[PDB]
Formats: structure tokens, C-alpha cells, sequence
């Protein structure tokens, strides 16, 4: 049964870590890209 | 005058053929010839390597 | 957002780039929480309009804004700087109001990442011992490989106080009031004072800080100020904070206290955001509070000419005007912003544009009575004139 | 019980593989798009 | 005339060397000198701080 | 006319890291009668 408990520990660590990329990506698009696209649109 | 009122962009039109306007005299030959230059028109559509 | 307030603007123009900084506080505008501090780097460009126009290139927010006392900006040649004073934090991680724990320095450049430096106990050597330190709102300058900023704060004192107490004809009680005005909580051992702040050797990547204080004998209660460059010479502006509401502007060949001299002009006189009762004519000593800011911009090597914005309170917000004072004492003024409910502050920076002198003024205020405070910017020109009497 | 151990093997493989798209997407936005948006902004 | 027909952008060309066109007279010295200005060319490529 | 671009390595300030800079100039044709 410990094999299952170990398996879940592995799964949780891998997923919880990787999903950090999603948080970073979202922050980038909202903070960096969105604003300048608006500035560019007005300019042209 | 109003023919272009509803066009979004007026850069080009459908072909209006040339006529022999005054080239109707004796020994007067009306013709058409291509220009000397042959220009490139880049990015007509996508390509790859 | 109606629950957000924009305040404590800092604006400076370099060669082609400008630095702009603003604080966002929650509701109160004075003592409210800091939600963020935002710095903008951009250029002044010609967009086919009547005057010069702004063009932001880089917008960046300061991390951990909750531990900052104040920030100010400086601009040079294709580079900008931000100097922030920070406070101590408790074991809980929460900040302790009005305390001092060194400085942060940031370097900004176009199309480039921001570089941060930490200036700690072995990097900064202050003239006296301070309990709290603030960086002058007005901003600073860069000269060669050093930066100059103005600062003020609470300085520990052990000497007898003899404060500057100059006023017009007025009905030793006044000296006592003048001595008390510069004291914090009435304690002789705790003064509020101004000082110069120099950041040495910025290009080395390991900057250090040295300061030099003004003695009470030639200073009023400490306040927000600005460092100017005037040809080969410098100058300093110190805002009103107490009973003396006259212009306080000084000149110096070098950034030092002993070499500083002061102008004899009075205008502008600060009339807004004050609890003082003295009249503009006599300016008698009293215990009161002033929290405004209206700086000037020199138009000559000896500051015999200068431009400024005046503000006067009324029954309907405020009224304002732009003025230029010449070397004969004459003042020419033009009414501005007739459609704005109120303006409370102004900072002016001037430059050459289309072969003439143009100026940009950044002001805090409200367009309508019920609106939240916001920051606005406008531009004008100085016209050279010559009259045959 | 082996049904559970097998189930976890399936879950882990599917998720660990699919999240590769997130890594690729993030790299693209930071390397490709962000830079040119800055170049465009300056131009206009 | 047709030499540039297939170019996408015609701002610059390969170097065409200067010649002493008329500078062939007695005591007539043909030379070349650099200009006085030395202009910046920003953003030739990426950089960092 | 003939223009040239020069790419150089160096430092703007003594303590700076090495960076690459580029500048341009022109060659002016001249003819002198001695
Ligand atoms: C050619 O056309 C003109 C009108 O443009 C006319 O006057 C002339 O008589 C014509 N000549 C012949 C040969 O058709
Ligand atoms: C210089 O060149 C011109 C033609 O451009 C020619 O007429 C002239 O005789 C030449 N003079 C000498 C010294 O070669
Ligand atoms: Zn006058």
C-alpha cells in the first residue's frame, strides 16, 4: 500500500511545481503585453 | 462621382480597356506594349525553407 | 477606482528621457496604506501637436512597497535612478512606521532589465543619528559618477537650540516659538532637519552614501525639497512646513552647507494646505502646519529670473496661475485651469524644444469636487521679450 | 488494489506529458512575442 | 534600369568606387577624406545590464 | 554616396562591463588643385 502513498507524493510534487509556470505566464500577459498593445493601437 | 462612395479602399479598380482616342487617322496604327520593368511583389502569401 | 488616491509625484527631465514616479494610497491620500509605487521611464517627443508630448517606454512597480518611507527619482543621459528609503520590520514581518533601515537604489535603462542595489549600515554614513529618514519628493540630479538628493528626518540632538527666526515687523517670545517649532513633540533632543545626501561611485556597482545636515541657525522645520543644476553651480528648494511660508531657495558652487546662500525673493507664498494664521505681510512666528509643495524653475545663472505656479484658496476649490518673475521684481501671470475644481501642488521642469524654452508642470488635484485625487500634466512656453520704455 | 496503482500510473503519465505544452508556450511568449512588442512600440 | 526590379528594399547597394572624373589635370590631386560627424546606430542587436 | 558602419568593443565608463557599439560615417570625394 505504501507504493500508492509514495506514488501520490510524486504526483503532487511534480504537478504543484510545474503549474507555477501558468501563474508566471498569466502575470506576464496581463502586466507586460496587454498594456503596450493598447498603446500601440492608439498610436497607429 | 458617387461610384467609389461605398469602397473601403480605392487603390485599384476593375479593368477599363484602352481606346484609340484620336488614333483613327490614315496610316495611324494603335497598339499596346508591355513596360520594360518587371517588379517583385513580395509576401503575396506564406512560404517556408 | 474611487478607493485609490494618487499622490507624492516625482518628475525629472534629462536629455531626452524623463522619469516619473507616483504613489498609490488607499482612501486617505495622506496617512492611508500604500498599495503600490509606480515608476515610468519614457521620452519627450513631437507628435504633431501644439506642444511636446509624453511617450512611455518602461513601466515598473516597486516590490514590497509596504516598507517604504519615500522614493524620489533622478534622470541623466539615457539612464534613470530611483532612491528609496525603507523602514524596519517587526519579527512578524510587518513594518514599523517612521523608522529607518537603509536605502534601495535602482537603475533604469531603455529596453533593459532593472538593476537593484542595497545600501546598508556599512554603506551609508550619515552626518548625525537619524531615527527616521525621508527622501525629498522633488527629486535629485546626476553629476559625473555621483548622485545628489535632498533628505529630511528626525535627528538626535544634544546642543542648545537657537533657531532661525526672521520675520517682518511684528507686534523674546517669538524666539521661543521659533525654537519650539523645529522640535519634535517639544523635545529639545529631537529635531526635524534637512540634509544633503550624496550617492558615491554609482558606476562601480557598489554605491555608498554620505550626508551633511543644516543647523537650526540657518534652517526651519525640515521639509520636502529638490536639488537643481544651474550651469556649473547648484541650487536647493525647501518647501514651507511651518510658520514661514515664503520662498526658500538657495544657490551653491558645491553641494555643501557652508557654501549655500539664499535668495531674497518672496513669491510664491504658500497659502494652501496650511493651518497658519499669520498674515502674508508680516509672517509672524507661530506653531502651525503646512503640507504643500510648489517649486520653481530658474531661467538664469543666478536665478534672477524664474517661473512658478501660484495657488490661492477660494469658496470653490482653488484658483491658479502661471507666472514668470524677472530681475527687476516684476511679475507677469496668466490664469490657468479654469475648469478644474482644485489644484494643490506643482512641480516644474523646463527644456529646449523647437529652438525655444518649453516647460512641463505636474500637478495634483481634482477635476470635479467629488472626484478622487489624480495627477495631471500640462505644458507651456517662455517667450523672450524686449520693451523700449 | 492493483487497479489503484495502475490508475495512478495512467494519471501521472497523461498529466506529466500534457504539461510540456505549458513550458513551450511560456518560452515562446517570453522569447518571441515580448521583444517585438517592445520594438513595435518604439517604432510607432 | 531593371537592376533593382527584384529587390525588396532599395535603401542600400554594394560599393561603387569613386573615380577621378575630371581630376586628371596638371597639379590636380584626387583624394578621399572622412566626414566630421560620427553618428550612433542604436539597436544593431540585443544587449543587457 | 559611400557610407561606412564601424562595430567596436569597449567601455563607456571605467567600471562598466564590455559592450558592443556601432557608429556610422561617410567618405567624401575631394579634388585639390595644388
Ligand atoms: C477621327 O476621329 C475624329 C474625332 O476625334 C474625327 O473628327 C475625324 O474625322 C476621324 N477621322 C477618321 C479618318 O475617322
Ligand atoms: C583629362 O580628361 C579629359 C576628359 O574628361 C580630357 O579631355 C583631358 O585631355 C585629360 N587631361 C589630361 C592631362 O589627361
Ligand atoms: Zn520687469
Amino acid at each position: 500500500l505504501k507504493a500508492i502513498q509514495a506514488m501520490l507524493k510524486i504526483i503532487q510534487d511534480e504537478v504543484n511545481s510545474k503549474l507555477e509556470m501558468l501563474v508566471s505566464l498569466d502575470q506576464l500577459v496581463k502586466t507586460e503585453i496587454k498594456p503596450k498593445v493598447s498603446l500601440i493601437n492608439t498610436a497607429v | 462621382d458617387t461610384t467609389d462612395d461605398d469602397k473601403v479602399d480605392t487603390t485599384i479598380k476593375p479593368v477599363e480597356y484602352y481606346k484609340p482616342d484620336g488614333c483613327n487617322k490614315t496610316n495611324d496604327h494603335f497598339t499596346m506594349q508591355p513596360g520594360v520593368n518587371f517588379y517583385t511583389v513580395p509576401n503575396l502569401g506564406p512560404s517556408s525553407s | 477606482s474611487a478607493d485609490e488616491c494618487y499622490t507624492n509625484p516625482s518628475f525629472s527631465i534629462g536629455s531626452s528621457i524623463y522619469m516619473f514616479s507616483q504613489e498609490i494610497r488607499k482612501t486617505d491620500c495622506t496617512t492611508g496604506e500604500i498599495l503600490s509605487i509606480q515608476i515610468v521611464l519614457g521620452r519627450i517627443v513631437d507628435k504633431g501637436q501644439q506642444g511636446p508630448q509624453a511617450s512611455p517606454l518602461l513601466v515598473w512597480s516597486v516590490p514590497n512597497p509596504k516598507i517604504i518611507n519615500s522614493c524620489a527619482v533622478a534622470a541623466g543621459d539615457e539612464t534613470g535612478w530611483v532612491l528609496c528609503s525603507v523602514t524596519l520590520t517587526a519579527a512578524s514581518g510587518e513594518p514599523i512606521p517612521h523608522m529607518f533601515d537603509g536605502f534601495w537604489l535602482y537603475k533604469f535603462e531603455p529596453d533593459t532589465e532593472v538593476v537593484a542595489y542595497r545600501i546598508t549600515g556599512f554603506a551609508y554614513l550619515l552626518d548625525k543619528v537619524y531615527d527616521s529618514v525621508f527622501i525629498g519628493k522633488g527629486g535629485g540630479i546626476q553629476r559625473g559618477n555621483d548622485l545628489y538628493f535632498q533628505m529630511f528626518g528626525l535627528s538626535r540632538n544634544r546642543q542648545s537650540i537657537k533657531a532661525l527666526c526672521e520675520h517682518g515687523s511684528c507686534l523674546g517670545g517669538y524666539q521661543v516659538l521659533c525654537d519650539r517649532a523645529v522640535m519634535s513633540f517639544g523635545s529639545e533632543e529631537s529635531l526635524i532637519s534637512n540634509a544633503y545626501l550624496k550617492v558615491n561611485d554609482v558606476a562601480s556597482g557598489k554605491p555608498t552614501i554620505i550626508s551633511q545636515t543644516f543647523p537650526p541657525s540657518d534652517s526651519y522645520k525640515g521639509s520636502n525639497g529638490r536639488i537643481y543644476t544651474i550651469g556649473e553651480r547648484y541650487g536647493i528648494y525647501l518647501a514651507p512646513s511651518s510658520w514661514n511660508r515664503y520662498l526658500r531657495f538657495g544657490l551653491t558652487p558645491d553641494i555643501s552647507v557652508r557654501s549655500t546662500t539664499w535668495l531674497k525673493e518672496k513669491d510664491p507664498i504658500m497659502k494652501v494646505l496650511t493651518t497658519c494664521t499669520n498674515t502674508d505681510k508680516d509672517m509672524c512666528p507661530e506653531i502651525c502646519n503646512t503640507r504643500g509643495y510648489q517649486d520653481i524653475f530658474p531661467l538664469s545663472e543666478d536665478s534672477s529670473f524664474y517661473t512658478y505656479i501660484g495657488i490661492t484658496p477660494s469658496n470653490e476649490g482653488t484658483k491658479s496661475f502661471v507666472a514668470v518673475k524677472d530681475d527687476a521684481g516684476h511679475v507677469a501671470s496668466i490664469t490657468i485651469l479654469p475648469n478644474y475644481y482644485s489644484i494643490t501642488s506643482a512641480t516644474i521642469s523646463c527644456f529646449m524644444y523647437k529652438e525655444e524654452i518649453w516647460c512641463i508642470a505636474v500637478t495634483e488635484g481634482r477635476k470635479q469636487k467629488e472626484n478622487p485625487q489624480r495627477i495631471y500634466a500640462h505644458s507651456y512656453r517662455v517667450q523672450k521679450m524686449c520693451f523700449n520704455i
